[PDB]
């Protein structure tokens, strides 16, 4: 009677893909044939497959595709008795993720490269400053090759890549090569606050802290020079310029406000300290820089990020807010409020807050805006953004809506959440949804698919979902019921999930002063089966430099970026509510999903 | 593109292909030959053949303890902001207290907190930090320095110059109360430098030897050769004063175990003229250390050091004379028994 | 003050090291984590080693654990900070810093070993020494005088021991001295490929890199 398929909006090589095949209104059991082509040519089968669709798994079957590596495009056919449906999907060459470990992330001329490339056949490739390619070639994952700088070579930053064979997109990382002594010392810059006003009357402070690289302070004076960073380039503030004494390693750097006025009388821009420290003896000196203090009118930024731009009128919305501080780091316990809806909440830890508004039955648009409201900030100081969110368009003008609602905040692996099916609609369709249809999205692919019975005068129906590690760094929740054999009604939400290693590492240790050649044992607890790579860096490396390195932060941040779903739920109609979470669908009906664009996120 | 390459190099007895569907180092430089069936670039680095940013006088004179007098100016169209005077002492020399402390006060100044032990400010190396030095006059800035313990060889200091826009450019002068640079002695011909000392190494006399106290002394760790040599003739090449030189007789030998088959060159500064006075075509007793060899052509040429024993060795002429003859037995002696038994 | 003969000055200062693999081949205990101690022996320099551990498991992806440090250290000790090259024949300055860590008064003995390669104080005969004192908890400069006269690395060596105990140090470093001159860069040609073949003739050590690209 209706057959749909569905299938991520793009689509992988050489890594295990799930796929959705559903009969509704068919009580007959059927074998079905199902194939995948290159598009538009056909000429190579790429994968095949035969399964077994029964009364016994509610007539659904959840079958997983292959495509060797062989803008791209390829055809998911499937076919049986009654059945023929066929989507036309992009194909990306990224099989799974690569992360590039260096050494360190300087060097001097004439030195190696000890690297690592982890994967959640491969090459790699290093490049010059100049962009300038000087290595190639398929890489052996147990075994890695240091590579060898020349005595005479371009100083600067380098670059090296890590990609499948036939692939446009890469993992970058990053390495300076200088003609460069350690120094004996760090020093780590304090600022007064996380902004500077545009138009205020406050200094502005930096607390400078050096101490040698094994423990004592270190004695000399420090030189601090302020200025504004407009996109690229640095405007100094010459009056700036100070002589501090560092005594017992400790010092504070003062900017003026008279003085930041007499040279700038600055939008969008930032306020940085170059700080340069001498050691009392002069035998050295390091240099670091105060850098991301934004020029702003407000501490704080309010943004709709995180909230769906679609609502169904006559259903009760779920706003999210999130409040950032200008750098973009979530701000917490910070009071949000929106008038116009009385509405009024405070920020969790992960800097949001969930509003509940009600809305009119008849609304097609809905106009929003939130302030913040912190205690101890003058009005002009808060922060405020607008949006507005348009009504999802019921199918045909029926009045037929679905919502999925979580109240669960800051998620983690471990939880069992609540997971809420709110129908609203025709006395006459309500009475004939007999089950919803979900999928659980996960890094671009379809995880899970289960069902959920409906029984008749239920309108609010609420399950079950228990999160393991599997479900980081985040994943989608999609639904939809199906009225009469070819009316779709769907909804999406996007849920956060707490970024942690999925698995354990630790090196513990006993963390007493040692001496040069003593004997040294550290333990490593892990799973078991694990490969753990080590590496010992002299601290007065991370001195130098600190922002090419690896970590699970960037780990998580690089597979979110790469999230196939753009939008943080719901959509324009059923086909939006799809497209907008990184689907492709097919019914019998040509219920399609337009064709995806980029792979990139709109 | 469908390429296929093949390139040539003297260097490599086999050349070079790959299939350009790159780079390749050498240590020469020759003609390359290329061939195909894309852009090439080459590059050949080679070595090509004071103070820009600081006038810096420093001069250290006698109270009649001294008085170290240094004098700046900073040579840029606009006085220099934040210049910094980094100064060492000499060895064993300590800044007297009472005087550092008053130009600690100064208005536009900064020392770090120091130690005093009886009047002298406990730091080897003293840094004074001033908010501008003038481009247009010189500045001036004396403090006592004060001898706190006696010592042979006093190693000279030094005073650096920079500001805060010009941190990589330092001006570095040196401060000897003896040597008015400050610079230790070297002996350069050509390009090659070797030390020199500073003491002016005089000639030897040397009444009656000691033969037996003699091979003691040609026979001490630092003491690889010992010839008797003839002086033919004296020049001036780069460095002053070369003394040419041809061994006669070999009575110790250095590790490059065969002299005699090549002209010596022994080397002294100008300012040494006067005590070593040597005369053409007299012979000479010589020893010495091969740390004080100087590389140069076919020819082996050493400079002389205070590691150098030079004795003048008379003619057979002279060895007639009631003065000369009881010595020249000694010289007889001293051949002898050295060549014939080592040490 | 006990023999030079008996202090073996430290020079063993990597930048990295410890760049291993390793296998949690052991097994679980109650918590489903498996344990591993291993073994070796810290390098010379007086400094804090970070340790990183990163892991990856077939069904769990990949870990970087947290960093571990390992503050190495000493009561009295030598701290020479040398500049990234020097150039033959050029005087320079090398300061050496001396640390007493101690909480006591101490007197002590600085010697910087002669070597051929350079011009010093120091003579094949006899070391520049020196001895004086350092205060409670405190350090003090010591300034040398060195004339590179060899291209090339070429070690620096000091060593110093305390008085009327057995705390002593010595460093060794190797400083890098650079031609007198100013190295210059000629680009020989630029040319093209549209069997064609093609000679470039000849145009303080050399060195010339050979680039053909695609197009
Ligand atoms: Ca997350």
């Amino acid at each position: 009677a209706l057959y749909t398929l569905i299938t991520p909006a793009v689509l992988r090589t050489d890594t295990e893909e799930q796929i959705l095949v559903e009969a509704h209104g068919d009580s007959t059991p059927k074998q079905l044939d199902i194939f995948v082509h290159d598009f538009p040519r056909k000429q190579k089968t790429l994968f095949q497959t035969r399964v077994d669709m029964n009364p016994a798994g509610g007539m659904l079957v959840t079958p997983t595709i292959e495509i060797p590596a062989k803008n791209q495009y390829v055809v998911v056919q499937v076919t049986g008795p009654q059945v023929r449906l066929e989507k036309v999907v992009l194909l990306s060459y990224q099989s799974s993720f690569l992360f590039i470990q260096t050494d360190k992330g300087i060097y001097t001329p004439g030195s190696p490269v000890l690297y690592r490339v982890f994967s959640m056949t491969v090459i790699v490739e290093f490049q010059t400053p100049e962009g300038i390619l000087v290595s190639s070639n398929s890489v052996d994952l147990n075994f890695f090759w240091p590579y060898n700088l020349p005595d005479l070579v371009s100083l600067g930053t380098w670059r090296i890549v890590a990609k499948y064979e036939h692939s446009p997109e890469n993992y970058t990382a990053y390495f300076d090569v200088r003609k460069y002594v350690l120094p004996s010392f760090e020093v780590r810059l304090q600022p007064s606050e996380k902004f500077f006003y545009i138009d205020g009357n406050e200094n502005f402070h930096v607390s400078i802290t050096a101490r040698y690289l094994y423990g004592e302070e270190v004695e000399g004076v420090a030189f601090v020079l302020f200025g504004v960073k407009i996109d690229d380039a640095k405007k100094s503030i010459p009056d700036s310029l100070t002589r501090i004494p560092i005594i017992d390693g400790d010092g504070k750097a003062t900017l003026k406000r008279d003085t930041f006025r007499s040279r700038f009388p600055l939008v969008g821009h930032t306020l940085y300290a170059s700080v340069t420290v001498m050691t009392e003896s002069g035998s050295d000196m390091v240099v670091t820089e105060q850098s991301g203090i934004h020029i702003v009118a407000s501490p704080y930024q309010i943004h709709f990020t995180k909230t769906p731009k679609y609502f169904k009128p006559g259903m009760p919305y779920e706003l999210t807010v999130y409040v950032t501080n200008p750098d973009g780091s979530p701000a917490a316990h910070v009071p949000v409020v929106s008038e116009a809806f009385h509405s009024m909440g405070t920020t969790l830890s992960d800097g949001t807050a969930k509003l509940i508004l009600n809305i009119p039955l008849n609304a097609q648009s809905l106009p929003i805006t939130v302030r913040t409201n912190h205690g101890d900030l003058p009005r002009e100081r808060q922060a405020t953004k607008s949006m507005t969110a348009i009504a999802y368009q019921t199918q045909g003008g029926s009045g037929n809506y679905l919502h999925v609602a979580i109240t669960s905040t800051e998620i983690k692996p471990g939880d069992n959440l609540p997971v809420n099916f709110n129908v609203k609609g025709n006395a006459n369709s309500l009475k004939q949804i007999k089950y919803f249809t979900y999928l659980i999205l996960n890094k671009g692919k379809i995880f899970k698919v289960g069902r959920q019975p409906r029984r008749d005068g239920q309108n609010l129906v609420t399950m079950n979902l228990h999160i393991t590690p599997d479900l980081i760094p985040s994943f989608r929740f999609v639904a939809y019921y199906q009225v009469g054999n070819n009316e779709i009604v769907a909804d999406s939400v996007w849920v956060d999930v707490k970024d942690t290693c999925m698995g354990t590492l630790v090196v513990k240790g006993d963390n007493l002063i040692q001496m040069p050649g003593a004997a040294m044992k550290i333990k490593l607890e892990g799973d078991p089966g694990a490969r753990v790579g080590l590496v010992a860096v002299d601290k007065a490396v991370y001195v130098l430099n600190d922002k090419y390195k690896i970590s699970q932060a960037k780990i998580w941040d690089t597979i979110e970026k790469s999230d196939f779903g753009c939008t943080a739920g719901s959509g324009q109609n059923n086909l939006g509510v799809f497209e907008d979470a990184g689907l492709a669908l097919t019914t019998s009906t040509n219920l399609n999903t337009k064709q995806r664009s980029a792979a990139k996120c709109p | 593109l469908n390429l296929d390459i093949t390139i040539e190099l003297p260097d490599r007895e086999v050349p070079i292909r790959y299939r350009i569907n790159r780079t390749v180092e050498t240590k020469l430089n020759q003609d390359i030959t290329v061939t195909a069936s894309a852009t090439m670039t080459i590059l050949t680095f080679y070595n090509a053949q004071v103070c820009n940013k600081f006038h810096l006088n420093v001069s250290v004179e006698n109270i009649h303890a001294l008085m170290l007098k240094i004098c700046t100016r900073y040579l840029g169209e606009v006085d220099s902001t934040m210049t910094i005077i980094d100064i060492s002492m000499l060895t064993g020399f300590l800044p007297d207290a009472e005087d550092l402390t008053r130009l600690s006060k100064g208005v536009d100044r900064y020392i770090s907190r120091y130690e005093v032990d009886n009047n002298m400010a406990q730091k080897v190396a003293v840094i004074i930090y001033l908010n501008k030095v003038s481009h247009s006059e010189d500045e001036c800035l004396h403090f006592k320095i004060l001898k706190h313990f006696e010592v042979g060889f006093i190693q000279p200091g030094s005073v650096k110059v920079y500001s805060y826009y010009n941190l990589d450019e330092k001006c570095t002068k040196f401060y000897h109360p003896d040597k008015g640079t400050g610079l230790l002695n070297k002996i350069c011909i050509g390009n090659v430098c070797r030390c020199a000392g500073e003491t002016c190494s005089s000639l030897n006399h040397q009444e009656r030897i000691d033969v037996p106290l003699q091979i003691e002394k040609a026979c001490e760790t630092n003491v690889d050769y010992v010839y008797k040599t003839k002086l033919l003739r004296i020049e001036e090449q780069d460095g002053n004063d070369i003394y040419v030189m041809d061994v006669l007789e070999v009575i110790k030998q250095g590790t490059d175990e065969n002299p005699r088959a090549k002209t010596h060159q022994y080397i002294s500064q100008r300012k040494c003229q006067e005590a070593l006075n040597l005369k053409v075509n007299d012979d000479y007793l010589i020893w010495g250390s091969r740390s004080d060899l100087l590389p140069t052509k076919d020819k082996i040429s050493y400079i002389i050091t205070k590691n150098t024993w030079i004795e003048r060795w008379p003619h057979e002429d002279e060895c007639q004379e009631e003065e000369f003859q009881k010595l020249c037995d000694d010289f007889a002696q001293f051949s002898y028994t050295l060549t014939e038994f080592g040490c | 003050f006990i023999a030079d003969s008996d202090i073996i000055s430290r020079s063993d200062f990597p930048k990295s090291w410890l760049w291993l693999t390793k296998d949690l081949t052991e097994e679980p205990n109650s918590q489903g984590i498996s344990s591993k101690t291993m073994s070796f022996y810290l390098r010379d320099s007086i400094t804090t080693w970070v340790v990183l551990a990163v892991s990856f498991t077939p069904t769990k992806g990949i870990c970087v654990a947290e960093p571990y440090e390992i503050r190495v250290m000493k009561v009295f000790f030598i701290d020479l900070q040398m500049p990234y090259s020097v150039v033959k024949n050029e005087q320079v300055e090398i300061r050496a810093i001396l640390h007493n860590y101690v909480n006591e008064d101490i007197y002590v003995r600085v010697e910087l070993l002669y070597n051929p390669a350079f011009c010093s104080a120091s003579t094949k005969g006899q070391r520049y020494r020196q001895q004086f004192p350092i205060k409670a908890l405190s350090s003090r400069a010591v300034p040398f005088v060195i004339v590179p006269l060899e291209q090339g690395l070429h070690d620096v060596e000091i060593k110093a021991s305390v008085q009327e105990a057995l705390w002593s140090d010595g460093v060794r470093k190797k400083l890098k001295v650079v031609p007198e001159g100013v190295q210059k860069s000629i680009v020989t040609i630029v040319k093209l490929d549209p069997t064609q073949l093609e000679v470039i003739k000849a145009r303080t050590e050399i060195e010339t890199k050979i680039i053909i690209q695609g197009d």
